[PDB]
This record gives C-alpha cells, structure tokens and sequence, in this order.
C-alpha cells in the first residue's frame, strides 16, 4: 500500500517534494486522485484509437440526423454532442460515479469489490495481486495522464491525429 | 547550508539570490546540482558543435540513401529542415536510450550527482588527490555553466539575425 | 440460506411485511421464486433487445412461408410461431424444467452444478463466488423483472418498442 | 475412478448383465472403451453437423479439381477422399493414436494430461472435476454414439440428411 | 530447474557430448538459451503462416506508397522494410529486450511474472505448470527451431512457400 508505486527505474519519486510530510491522508488523497486520474486517462486513449480509427456505429445520434459518422473524431466530438445527451451522461456517469457502482468517498483504498472471478489472488499470490497488477494500472495510466496532454496540444496545431497521420508529423 | 559547496567560489561565493536552496534540503540541492551538472555537460557540447559547423566542417559524403548530403545542410535551426525524417527520429530516439539505459546512477555507486562511471569506465579520478578533484568537478562545473549562457547566446541571436562571429 | 440478495443501498427490504415470519422455510420458496423469474426474466430482455435490432435469422421458419423476418417485433411474435412450433417449445422446455439437466424440484438451493469453468468457484476468493456473484444475478433479475412490467406496458398503449422509439417517448 | 458415468435416473444400469462379474478388471477395459467411442462419436455428430451446414472450406482440395464444395455431404464424403489423402489421415492419426500424445495403449485412465480452459485439474472443486465433469463427457458420448448409429440408418435410406430434412421426416 | 524439458521418448538426451560436464551452471544457460530461440522461433513459425495465409493489413506502409500487400511474402520481407521501420523495431524491442520489461539478462529463470489466462502460477495442481506446461513450450520451441531451418532452407533456391507449394514439392 505504501510500497506500491515505487517499483524501478525511479523508485519512491517525489522530486519537488508535496508528499514531503507525513500522513497517509495527502498520500492517500493524492493516490486516488492519481489512480482515478489513470483509470479515466486510460479509456479515453483507447477511447481515442478506437475513433480515429474509423470505427463508428451506423445511425443517427438523434432526431437531428446527426449520425455517429457525422460527428468527427477529436475534440469537436464531445462539444457537438447534443446537449441532451450531454445531459444524460452527467446523469449516468454521475450515477454511477458517485453513486451507483463506484464507490467515492475520500479515496477509500478503493477496493470496488469487482475485477473478474478467479484473479484477485489473496491467498494465492502476494506479489502478483498487489504490487505488480496494482503498480501497472497506475503506471499505465501514468503513460495515458501524459497522453491526453499530448492528445490537446498535439490537436491544437490543424490536423488531429487521423488527419495528423496524412499530413505533416513535425513540430512547428 | 550549502555556502562551502561546490560552484560557491570567487568572485561571488555563494551565490542564491532567489534562496532556492535556503531552506538547506539537501535532496532538492542534489537535484538541481544535478540539473546543473546535465545542461552544463550539453552546452559545453554544444557551443563547440555549433562552432565546429559554422566553421563549414562537415561528415563526409551523404546523411542517407537518397543522396542528401551533409555539406547541404546548414548549421542552427535551419539543420532540422533538410535532416531527413528517419535522421531525426533517431538522434531523438538514441539520446532517450543514453537517458534511460547509459547516462544516470545504474549501480548506485556514484561518488556524487553526474557521476555515471557505474564501475564501468574510469580513466583514473582516483590517481587526483582530493583537492585536485574537487578542481576538475568546479571546472567542469563552471565551464558547464559559462558554455550554458555561451549556447544559449548562440541560439538567441541566430534568431535576431545579429551574429557574434566573424 | 439468509445473508444474501439485497445489500447496499437497502440491506434487508421487507417494507411492506410479507416474510417478517421470522421463518426460513416462507422465505427460502420465495426466494427461488425470485432465483427463477430472475433467470427467465433477464433471458427474455436480453431475447427483446436482440430482436429489436433487427438481428434476425436467415430463411424461412416452416413451409407456411414465413420468414423468420415476418415474425414481427414485440408482444405478436411468440403469439403468432405456429402452433406446431409451440407444442415443441412445450416438449423440450418441459423436459428441461421440471426434471432432466436443470431440475426445479421443490424450490431447493437450484445449484444445477453448472457452476461456471474455472471462475467464480470455491477454493479461490470467498467472497466473490458467493454473497457477491451470488447476489448479482438476483439483482440482475430484480432488473429484469422490471425490464419486462416496462417493456409489456410499454408495448401495450404504443406499438412495439422500436415502434416506440422513432415516434414519441413521453408519457401519455 | 470407478464411479463413472450413470447417474440419475438410473445409477448403475446393466440390465443384460456380462459385466455384474464381481470382478472390476473387465469393467475397468469397456469403461475406457466407451470414453474413446464417446471422444470419436462427440466429434463426429458436430462434424456432421457443420459439414451438413454448409460450412465449407475455399478452394480445391488438390490437382483433382475437387473443391471442398464438390465433396458431397453425408457417407459419401469419407469414401471418396482420393486414396492418398487417407494414408495421409492413416500417417497422422495413427500416429497419434497407437503412440502419443494420446497414449492409448493399455487403455484406462490415459489421463493424457490435458484439461478443457486447462480448468478442473484438482485444489479447485473436487466435486466438479471428479464424479460430475467426468460423468457428462462419456454421458455426453453416450448420446452421440445413438447418434451415429441413427445417422448412419437415417443416410441408409439413399439421400444425406439434408435431402431427409427437406422431404419425408416420418419412417417408412 | 533440471528434471525439465526432454521427456518420454528420450528423457535425457545429449548423446554427443558437451553437457555432461556434471557441473549444472553451464546447462544452466544453454537451458535459457533454448527457451529464447524457443520463444523467438514459435512466433516465427506462426509469423510465416499468417503472413502466408493472405492475411494483411490495409493501406499504405508509409510515405513511400508500399502497401502491406506490396511487401512480398518469405525471406525479403524483412529485408525490405524501409530502414526507419527497422530502427523503430530496434528502438522498441531493443528497449523491450535487454532490460526493461522481458528482464533477459544474467540468463536464466527470468519467469517475467506473466501468466497465460491468468491461470497458473502455483495454488492449483503442482504437476502441470511445473514439470509439463513448462515442458511443453520449451519442446514447443524445439519443433518451430527445426521449423525454421526448413524454411530458410525451403526458400533458399526455391520462391517463396507459396511458390514452393504450388510448383514442386519434392527434394532437388
Ligand atoms: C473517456 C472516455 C470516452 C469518451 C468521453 C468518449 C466519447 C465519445 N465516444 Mg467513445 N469510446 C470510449 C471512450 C470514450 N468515448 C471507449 C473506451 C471505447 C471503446 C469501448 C469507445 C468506443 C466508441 C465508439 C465505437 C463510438 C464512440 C463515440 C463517441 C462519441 C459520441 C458519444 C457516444 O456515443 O459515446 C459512446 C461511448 C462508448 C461506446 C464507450 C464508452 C466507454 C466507457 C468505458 C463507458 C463521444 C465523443 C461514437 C462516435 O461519435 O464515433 C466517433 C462511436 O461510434 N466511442
Ligand atoms: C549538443 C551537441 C550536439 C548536437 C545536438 C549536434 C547535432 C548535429 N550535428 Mg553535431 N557536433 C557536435 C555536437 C552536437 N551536434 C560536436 C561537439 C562536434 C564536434 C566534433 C560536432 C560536429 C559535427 C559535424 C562535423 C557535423 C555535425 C552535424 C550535426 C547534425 C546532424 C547529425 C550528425 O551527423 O551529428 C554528427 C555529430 C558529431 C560528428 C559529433 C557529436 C558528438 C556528440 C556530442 C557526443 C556526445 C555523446 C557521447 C556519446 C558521450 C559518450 C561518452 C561516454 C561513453 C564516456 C545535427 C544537427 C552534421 C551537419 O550536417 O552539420 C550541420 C555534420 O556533418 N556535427
Ligand atoms: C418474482 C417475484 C419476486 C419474489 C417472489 C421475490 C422474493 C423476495 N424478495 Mg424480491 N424483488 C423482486 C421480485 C421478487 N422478489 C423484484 C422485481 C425486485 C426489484 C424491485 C425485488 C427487490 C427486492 C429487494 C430489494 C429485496 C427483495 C427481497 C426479497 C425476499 C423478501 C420478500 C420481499 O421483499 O417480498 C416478496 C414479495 C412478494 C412475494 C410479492 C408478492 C407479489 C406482489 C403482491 C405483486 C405486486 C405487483 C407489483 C405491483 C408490480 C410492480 C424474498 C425472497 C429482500 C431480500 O432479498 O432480503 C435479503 C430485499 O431486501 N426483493
Ligand atoms: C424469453 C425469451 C425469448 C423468447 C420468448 C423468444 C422468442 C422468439 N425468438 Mg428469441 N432470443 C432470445 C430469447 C427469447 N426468444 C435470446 C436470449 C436471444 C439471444 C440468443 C434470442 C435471439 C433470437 C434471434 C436471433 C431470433 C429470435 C427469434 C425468435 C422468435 C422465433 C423463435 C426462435 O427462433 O427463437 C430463437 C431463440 C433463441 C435463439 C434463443 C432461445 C433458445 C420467437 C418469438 C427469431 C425471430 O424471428 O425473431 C422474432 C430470430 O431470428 N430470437
Ligand atoms: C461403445 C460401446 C460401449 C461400451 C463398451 C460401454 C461400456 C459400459 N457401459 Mg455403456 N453405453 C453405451 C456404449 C458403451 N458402453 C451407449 C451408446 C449408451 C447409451 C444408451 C450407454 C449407456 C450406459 C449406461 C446408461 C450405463 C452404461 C454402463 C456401462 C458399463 C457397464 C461399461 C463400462 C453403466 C455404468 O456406467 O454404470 C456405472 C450404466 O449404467 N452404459
Ligand atoms: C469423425 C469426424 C470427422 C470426419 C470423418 C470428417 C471428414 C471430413 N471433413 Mg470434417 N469436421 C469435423 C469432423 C470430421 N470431419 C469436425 C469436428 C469439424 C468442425 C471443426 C469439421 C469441419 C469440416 C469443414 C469445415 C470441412 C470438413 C470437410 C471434411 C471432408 C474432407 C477432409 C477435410 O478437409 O477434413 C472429410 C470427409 C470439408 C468438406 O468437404 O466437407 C465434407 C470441409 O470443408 N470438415
Ligand atoms: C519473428 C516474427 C515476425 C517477423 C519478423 C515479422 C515481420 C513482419 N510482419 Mg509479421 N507477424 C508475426 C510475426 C512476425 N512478423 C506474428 C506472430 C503475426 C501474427 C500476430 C504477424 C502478423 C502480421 C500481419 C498481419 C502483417 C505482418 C507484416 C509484417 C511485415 C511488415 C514484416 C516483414 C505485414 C506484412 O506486410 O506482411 C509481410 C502484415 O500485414 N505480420
Ligand atoms: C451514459 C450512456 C447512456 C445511458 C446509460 C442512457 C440511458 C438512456 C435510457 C434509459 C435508462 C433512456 C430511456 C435513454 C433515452 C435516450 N437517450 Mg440515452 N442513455 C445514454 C447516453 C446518451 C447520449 C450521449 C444521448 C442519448 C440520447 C437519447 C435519446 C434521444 C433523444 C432524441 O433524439 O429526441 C433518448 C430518447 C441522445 C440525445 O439525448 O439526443 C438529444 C444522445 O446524445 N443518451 N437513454
Ligand atoms: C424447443 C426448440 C426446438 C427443438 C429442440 C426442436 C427439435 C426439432 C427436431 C428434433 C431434432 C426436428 C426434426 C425439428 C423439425 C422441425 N421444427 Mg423444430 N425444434 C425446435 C423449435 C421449433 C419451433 C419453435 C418451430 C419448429 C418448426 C419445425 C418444422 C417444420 C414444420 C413445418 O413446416 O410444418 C420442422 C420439420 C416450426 C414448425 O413447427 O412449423 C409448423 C416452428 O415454429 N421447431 N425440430
Ligand atoms: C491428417 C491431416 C493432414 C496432415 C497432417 C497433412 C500434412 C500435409 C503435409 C505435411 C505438412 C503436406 C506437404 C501436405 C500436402 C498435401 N496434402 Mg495434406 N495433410 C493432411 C491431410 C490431407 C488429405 C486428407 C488430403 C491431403 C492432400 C494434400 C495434397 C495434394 C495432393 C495432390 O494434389 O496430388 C498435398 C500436396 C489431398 C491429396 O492427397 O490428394 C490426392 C487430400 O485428400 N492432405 N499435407
Ligand atoms: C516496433 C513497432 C513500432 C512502434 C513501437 C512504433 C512507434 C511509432 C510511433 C510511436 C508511438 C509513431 C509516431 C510512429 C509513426 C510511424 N511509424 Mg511506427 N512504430 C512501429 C514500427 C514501424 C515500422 C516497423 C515502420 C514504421 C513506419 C512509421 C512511419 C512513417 C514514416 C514515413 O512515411 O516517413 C510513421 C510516421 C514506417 C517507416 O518508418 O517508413 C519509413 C515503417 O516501416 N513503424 N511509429
């Protein structure tokens, strides 16, 4: 739980110093602010390939006539999402962000209580449960924080990252 | 705190005006020396690599298959226009592996911060007694920090358009 | 036995009294009540969402010439399968229900010994194989049940649901 | 290693008798007997069945010229494989079969140690694994062993199965 | 760590003579060795197939105008990769090999803390994933190691494999 994290090549990283003092709460505060930081960082890449892919669903959106295929990939999608339907996600994902689902409290140690069926393994392995599966997700969130970064700024320069695969890959 | 460091030394002597390392860490004062030691290191590199190309001199023959030559390519930021696409992924990417897998503490034998001899490459630091080698690291140092100001001149005024050589 | 199904946000919920005997034996039928229109009732929305999306089945049903897209969508289609058809639903679903491969007993811990391949078993996580997975799928019918008391009503004033879905979906 | 197979509703069932001998050494033989002609039954009824699909392959089968199509569904299809293609089943399967990776020879509890999602070898359930996943398979032969004798006799009339769905169902 | 590998028909097999040194550390890292050419050589082997089956990917490689369906099948595809292609295979493998994640170096019972679905680590059976799963990949790499000695061998004066296959198929 505090060894985690910690792994090789950089170790216990605090370079600037904030987890400098102390109590498990900043560090257990500033934990699940990473981790859920990872966890949505982490579907919103996959959420990206999976859309500049090509790879939509046949349809209209709405009444509008606006299909799936009308709504183009990057950061116009989000924004030209019906407002009703915008709507209908901060009811969802609200739901179930802080209600339904996904327990939110103050970052519990979040157990959530799910994950697969024969795979925790408590009882069957100490350092693949904890310590290796539980260092990657937030690893690989650490690479995916620093993709969507990558995704805005790259974006903000014209082509996007299907129309920044046609034309020009160098910076400016 | 850190007034008999390294780098603290006439005419200045120490020298924080800021007071970023008043508060006496030791961990933030490696890490900035070692901030220190790195960009140092690249500017001494760099104002000679800048220097050695606007003198004319270059590699022999061509930079890739496709006949481009290193004699068309000029020196400054005009070098990374005609250095062709796979050149530049490569002098990015080659470095990225002297960060990650060369240049830094492997073993964590390192007698200071920047020493990356990691038992494997020593031309002898032990034949200079102690005084002598905190002389080569304040040098080092300070021709670390003269060549960083020098470099980043050499950048500045290529993009002014006012040059400061002959 | 007890301490399973409902969980948070409600625990045991009983309001209007109908099990408050302080006896299993009222409360073990009813449960597998609950066990069995959960099963029958998550197989039925999950059969009507896959028949409103149009995924139908290639050829004719019988040499009355009905395809299987004349069969229409909703309440109609298991009405109108010819009768034929009915009795061997009767025929094979009645083997299967009351004795053979799923046997209903007498309302008995259903266990069926179909538990899964690997996952989700005893020897591994205790709490996930029972009093978690185990609970799932009674909500999962809880769900389901209220699926179709929709789904019917919601066939019943309007035509069928894709029928209710390009025209209006407020209430009457 | 004994208690293999029947079941409810019948339990141990030999109602001719030739193996209520006392003796478990002949019992121990027709018992991996029936699990082979299980696994080689098993196989061919789904084989028949997606050969009578009209699941094909592409393409010749060699320089002959025949497709995969051009084979025809039913008894036909094994006797007129061109001959070197069924010494060419004889150098694989018989060397599978009388030597390895399936050592049968002897013949009880080869074991060949192997299991399904390689699921149910033993510190799971004892349960499943043992006396129950064991029972199904050779029950599971047993219906498909009636299965072939019946094919065989449905095909005897003189078309394939298809060309006995298509016209009469009811018996001579 | 020694009983491991070769297995009925052979068991220990080192009939010309390098290994039977009695000492253990050097059959030590030719064990390695084989299970990295074993590991290498089955990816090949099923990388030559898939390539062979027709199966590519769509559009252009690069700037260049080379489709995936240009680049030939057999030994010159790998040769004709454009070089940048080839450096961004030994930038990312090369960061993959030595150290960073495949943990190579030093040589011997890596282990890499991967599982295959993630059965089997231990806390089940004790006979298979060790002393016969372990076995079979190693034996695995010991038939696709022949595979390719073949295959260079059958594309060395003949095309490619599928211009060995439909011309002659017998020895010069
Ligand atoms: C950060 C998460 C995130 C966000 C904000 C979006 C946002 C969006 N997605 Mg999306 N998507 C995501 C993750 C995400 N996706 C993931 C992880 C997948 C893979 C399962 C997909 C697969 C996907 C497809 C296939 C399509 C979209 C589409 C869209 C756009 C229309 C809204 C919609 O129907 O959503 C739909 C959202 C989902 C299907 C998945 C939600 C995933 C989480 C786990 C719930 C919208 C901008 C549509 C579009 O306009 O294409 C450009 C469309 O056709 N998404
Ligand atoms: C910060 C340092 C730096 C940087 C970014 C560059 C960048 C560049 N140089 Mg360059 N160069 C440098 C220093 C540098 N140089 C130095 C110090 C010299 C003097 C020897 C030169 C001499 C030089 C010539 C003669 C030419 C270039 C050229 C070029 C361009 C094409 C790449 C190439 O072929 O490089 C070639 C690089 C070199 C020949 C020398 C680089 C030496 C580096 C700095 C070594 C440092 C790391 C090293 C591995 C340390 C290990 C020590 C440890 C193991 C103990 C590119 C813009 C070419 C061009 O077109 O110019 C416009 C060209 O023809 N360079
Ligand atoms: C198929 C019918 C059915 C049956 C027999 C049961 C049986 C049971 N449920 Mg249950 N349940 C059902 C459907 C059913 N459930 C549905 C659809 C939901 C979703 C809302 C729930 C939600 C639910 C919760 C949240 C809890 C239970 C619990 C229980 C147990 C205690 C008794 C109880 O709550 O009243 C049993 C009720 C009846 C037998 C009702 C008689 C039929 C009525 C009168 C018809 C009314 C129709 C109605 C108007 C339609 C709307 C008992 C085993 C409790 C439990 O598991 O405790 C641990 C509990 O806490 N149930
Ligand atoms: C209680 C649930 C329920 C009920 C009453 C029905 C009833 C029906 N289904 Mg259906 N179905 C169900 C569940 C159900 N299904 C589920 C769970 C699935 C997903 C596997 C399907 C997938 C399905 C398809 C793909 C099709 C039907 C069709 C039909 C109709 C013709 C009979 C047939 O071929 O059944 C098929 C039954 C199954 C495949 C699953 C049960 C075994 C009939 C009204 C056909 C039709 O004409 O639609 C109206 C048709 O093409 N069903
Ligand atoms: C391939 C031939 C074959 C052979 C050698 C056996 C051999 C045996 N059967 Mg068996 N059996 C077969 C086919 C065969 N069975 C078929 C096709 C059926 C389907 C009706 C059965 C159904 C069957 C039952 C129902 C039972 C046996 C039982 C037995 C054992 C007495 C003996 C080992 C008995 C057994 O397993 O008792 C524990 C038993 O009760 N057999
Ligand atoms: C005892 C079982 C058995 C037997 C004797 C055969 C025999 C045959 N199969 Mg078959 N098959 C089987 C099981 C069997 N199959 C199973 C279990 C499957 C599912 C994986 C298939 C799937 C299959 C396909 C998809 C095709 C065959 C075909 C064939 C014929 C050509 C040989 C070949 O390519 O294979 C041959 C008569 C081919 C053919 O022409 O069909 C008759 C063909 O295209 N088989
Ligand atoms: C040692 C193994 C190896 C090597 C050297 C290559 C090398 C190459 N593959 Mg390949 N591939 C491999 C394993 C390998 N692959 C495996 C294991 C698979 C299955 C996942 C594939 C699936 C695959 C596809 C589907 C395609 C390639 C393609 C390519 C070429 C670009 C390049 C020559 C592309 C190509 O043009 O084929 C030559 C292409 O479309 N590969
Ligand atoms: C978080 C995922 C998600 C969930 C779990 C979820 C559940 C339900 C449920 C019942 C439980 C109903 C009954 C329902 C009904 C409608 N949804 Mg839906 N919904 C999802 C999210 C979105 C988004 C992004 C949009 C959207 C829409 C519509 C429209 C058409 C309106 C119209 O065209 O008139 C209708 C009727 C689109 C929209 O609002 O268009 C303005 C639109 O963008 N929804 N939705
Ligand atoms: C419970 C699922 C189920 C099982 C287990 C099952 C088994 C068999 C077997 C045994 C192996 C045979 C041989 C067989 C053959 C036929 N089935 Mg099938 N069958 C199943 C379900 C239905 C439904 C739901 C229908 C149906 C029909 C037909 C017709 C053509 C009749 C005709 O054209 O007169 C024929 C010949 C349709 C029908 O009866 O039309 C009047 C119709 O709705 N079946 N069926
Ligand atoms: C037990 C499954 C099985 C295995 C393990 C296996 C292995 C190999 C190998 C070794 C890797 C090669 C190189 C190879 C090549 C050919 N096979 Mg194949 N083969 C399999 C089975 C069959 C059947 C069942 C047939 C068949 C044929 C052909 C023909 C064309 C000959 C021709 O056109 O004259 C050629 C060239 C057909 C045939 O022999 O036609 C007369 C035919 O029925 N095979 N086969
Ligand atoms: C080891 C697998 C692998 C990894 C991890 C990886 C990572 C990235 C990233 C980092 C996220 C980017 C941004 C990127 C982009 C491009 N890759 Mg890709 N790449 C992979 C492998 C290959 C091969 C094997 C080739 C290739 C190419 C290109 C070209 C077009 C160049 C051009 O047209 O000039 C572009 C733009 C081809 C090429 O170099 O053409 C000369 C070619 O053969 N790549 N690649």
């Amino acid at each position: 739980e505090n060894e985690l994290g910690a792994q090789p090549p950089l170790g216990f990283f605090d370079p600037l110093g904030l987890v400098e003092d102390g109590n498990q709460a900043k560090f257990d505060r500033l934990r699940y602010v990473e981790l859920k930081h990872g966890r949505i960082s982490m579907l919103a890449v996959v959420g990206y390939l999976i859309e500049k892919a090509g790879i939509r669903l046949p349809g209209n959106i709405s009444y509008d006539g606006t299909t799936f295929a009308d709504i183009p990939d990057g950061f116009a999608a989000l924004s030209k999402i019906p407002d009703a339907g915008l709507f209908q996600l901060f009811a969802f994902i609200g739901f179930l962000e802080v209600f339904v689902m996904k327990d939110i409290t103050g970052g519990e140690f979040v157990g959530d209580f799910r994950n697969g069926f024969i795979d925790f393994g408590w009882d069957s392995f100490d350092e693949e449960t904890k310590l290796k599966k539980r260092a990657i997700e937030l690893n690989q969130g650490r690479a995916a924080m620093m993709g969507i970064l990558a995704l805005m700024v790259h974006e903000k320069l014209i082509p996007l990252g299907y129309d920044a695969d046609l034309p020009i890959i160098g910076h400016l | 705190a850190f007034e008999d460091e390294l780098g603290a030394q006439p005419p200045l002597g120490f020298f924080d005006p800021l007071g970023l390392v008043a508060d006496g860490d030791q961990e933030k004062f490696d890490r900035l020396r070692y901030v220190e030691i790195k960009h140092g290191r690249i500017s001494m590199l760099a104002v000679v690599g800048y220097l050695v190309q606007e003198a004319g001199v270059r590699l022999p023959g061509t930079i890739d298959y496709s006949g481009k030559t290193f004699a068309e390519i000029p020196n400054g930021f005009a070098a990374f226009k005609e250095i062709p696409a796979g050149g530049l992924v490569q002098l990015l990417f080659f470095i990225g592996v002297l960060e990650s897998s060369v240049m830094r503490d492997l073993t964590g034998e390192a007698e200071f911060v920047g020493d990356f001899r990691n038992g494997a490459i020593d031309f002898g630091w032990d034949t200079f007694d102690e005084e002598t080698q905190f002389k080569k690291r304040a040098i080092e140092l300070n021709q670390g920090r003269a060549a960083q100001m020098g470099i980043l001149a050499l950048m500045v005024h290529e993009q002014l358009g006012v040059s400061l050589l002959p």
